[PDB]
Order: C-alpha cells, then structure tokens, then sequence
C-alpha cells in the first residue's frame, strides 16, 4: 500500500503541469501537504553546503515556507553576507525579507543580535564559527531543510496510469 | 538598483527584490 | 493513451472519497468537468424510463446541474404530475423549483404554458402526447441526460495506482 | 408539510422541499 501524502503530492504534480494553479494552491492548502519539486535532494544538500545561496533562495522562494527554517537559513546567510563584508546587501536582506520582518517581531533580541553583528567593524569568527563550526551549521541547516523537500518525477502520475494499462493489458486482472 | 559585487551577490539581490 | 478529462474525473472521485470538498468543488470549477457518480448508467435510464422520478431527482441533485436538461426533465415531469392529477405538487414544483423560476424568467411564454396545463380541470393526453409519445420523450431525455452521466468505480485511481506497483514489481521497468 | 398521495410523490417532495 502507499502512503496518502504521495498520492495527493502525485495530484498537485499533476496540477502543477496542467496549469491548473487554482486548484493546486487551494488542495496543498487543504490537506496541508506541498509539494516541494527539486531535481536531486542530493543536490539540493549539496548547493546548501557548498554556500550557493543564491541558487537555495531561488528554491527557498518556489516552495512551501515555513517561518523558523526560514529565519535560521536567513540568519545563517546574514551572518555569511557580513563575513564576506557585504554590509549593504546584508543590511537590506536583513531589513526587507519576510522571515527577517518575522524574526524582529517575535525576538527583538536576536534580530538586534544580528544588527550588532553586521554593525561590528570586522568580523569575528572565532567565537561564533568557534561554538559551533560552519561547516556544521550549514549541515544541519541542509539536512533539516532537504528533509522537508521532496523528489518526484514529471508527469509521475500519467506514467504510473500507463504501468496499469500495461498491466491490465498483459496480465490481466482478477476475474471475480 | 542592485548592488553586483560577487555574481552569488548579484544573483541572490535579482532573485530577492523580484 | 488516455483523455485528461477522465483523468481528471478520477482526481475529483479520489477528492470525494478522501473528504476533500472544497478542491473537489474549486477542480470541478477551474477544468469545468465535473464527476457524476451514478451505480450503472443503463439503471439510470431504467429509471428515468420507468417513471420514478423520485430517484431521478435524488440523482439529478447529487450531480452538477445544466439549466436546459433540468428546464426540460422538469417540465416532463410536471406534465406527469398534471397526468396523474397531483395539481398541488405540480404547482408546487413549478412555482418553487430553480430550473423553473430560471425557465419563467428566460421564457414567461413556454411557464405560461405549463401553468396553463396545470390549470385545466382535465388532462388532454391526445394531442401533447400525440404529437410525440411519452415514451419517445422519456427516451430522448434519458438519453441525452445519461449521456452526460459517468460511472466509475469506487477507488478506482488507488486500484489503478496498485496495478502500478504490481506491473513495477513483477513485470519490471524499462531499462535506460 | 409533506402531502403523501403516491410513494414516489411523497417521496419526490422530501427530496425537492429539503
């Protein structure tokens, strides 16, 4: 037997390839399980390690968001936009993305955390990279995260119909 | 109005405020 | 092969099934077809042929309604009603029915009519059902009615989707 | 509410009225 979930993730596929958003949007909000289409999971696990993010954002921004992995893969990528110096475009992924507004809300004390870390002359990694290694953040991070997403093949559903036509067609079914 | 420093910068800028 | 509207017929069954109504109702609207469960469709005009009309407007409530065959089965079945001399029904139905306030509003001529008939102190059978039988009309309504119906057998996407699995299991897929 | 003649009348009725 097969678990309802993929059935219904076999449905919104199918959707998703026949236009048909409306109805996509409203089933995924219905039965509360989205579909979350990636190429490789392996793949996906290894753009998060290797620190593409701009690729991991442009996923991040095609499926279906929850707020906390959102405001700690945010945070993680604020915390690399300040290592690298890029105080400008942190501040402004800090100030104008919605897991950020979201975090500022509900911890003012975090999001001024990350404020003083981005407001600090230079960057300080022995402490924060030394508690925790980066390496090892962006492997939770990946693994939490890709757990959430899903790998299905196109047109999944109308290949799986054919297998029953072929069945139906070359074995035959039961006779009672 | 997008600031392109590293082509990862620029491209997660595109892909943020669009 | 197979038709998307079949396919999309066994989706909405699958929604039915599972509970899920509001995607059933939004995926009947946005693909514009629509599921219409019936036992067996040779009952179904063994129903509408016999006269029990009862059972025909159970199912014709059950399933997704076009204004033209319901003005017009209703219109039949006031006819019948008038045969039999239940004028308070007759009345009744044609004064508080949907398709019959849309058939007075489009066509005051054709209500006035009917209601004309209901008015009579007798039912004059020799010309109306002179110029076409009764018989020859059940049919034509049933007919064209049934022919809009569908008949699909219960679970039918999960059996198929078993099928699936057993062609994957003992038959095998293509190699490349 | 409900007048009952014949079966399928009343039985029309009910579906109809409710």
């Amino acid at each position: 037997e097969i678990e309802s979930s993929d059935v219904i993730r076999l449905i919104e596929q199918f959707l998703k390839e026949s236009n048909l958003h409306r109805t996509l949007a409203i089933l995924q909000e219905e039965t509360n399980v989205s579909l979350n289409t990636v190429d490789s999971i392996d793949g996906f696990c290894n753009e998060i390690t290797s620190g593409n993010w701009d690729n991991v954002l442009k996923t991040v921004q095609s499926l279906k968001l929850p707020a906390k992995k959102l405001i700690d893969l945010y945070e993680h990528v604020i915390i690399e936009l300040v290592e690298l110096r890029e105080l400008a475009t942190a501040r402004l992924v800090a100030r104008q993305t919605d897991p950020m507004i979201l975090l500022k809300q509900i911890d003012p004390d975090r999001f001024a955390r990350l404020e003083s870390l981005i407001n600090r002359p230079y960057f300080d990694g022995q402490e924060v990279y030394g508690d925790v290694s980066k390496e090892k953040r962006r492997s939770v991070i990946a693994q939490t995260l890709s757990s959430e997403v899903h790998v299905v093949a196109p047109s999944r559903l109308l290949s799986l119909l054919g297998q029953s036509l072929k069945w139906q067609l070359h074995q035959g079914l039961l006779p009672p | 109005q997008s600031h392109s420093e590293n082509r990862m910068v620029r491209s997660l800028h595109r892909v943020l405020f669009k």
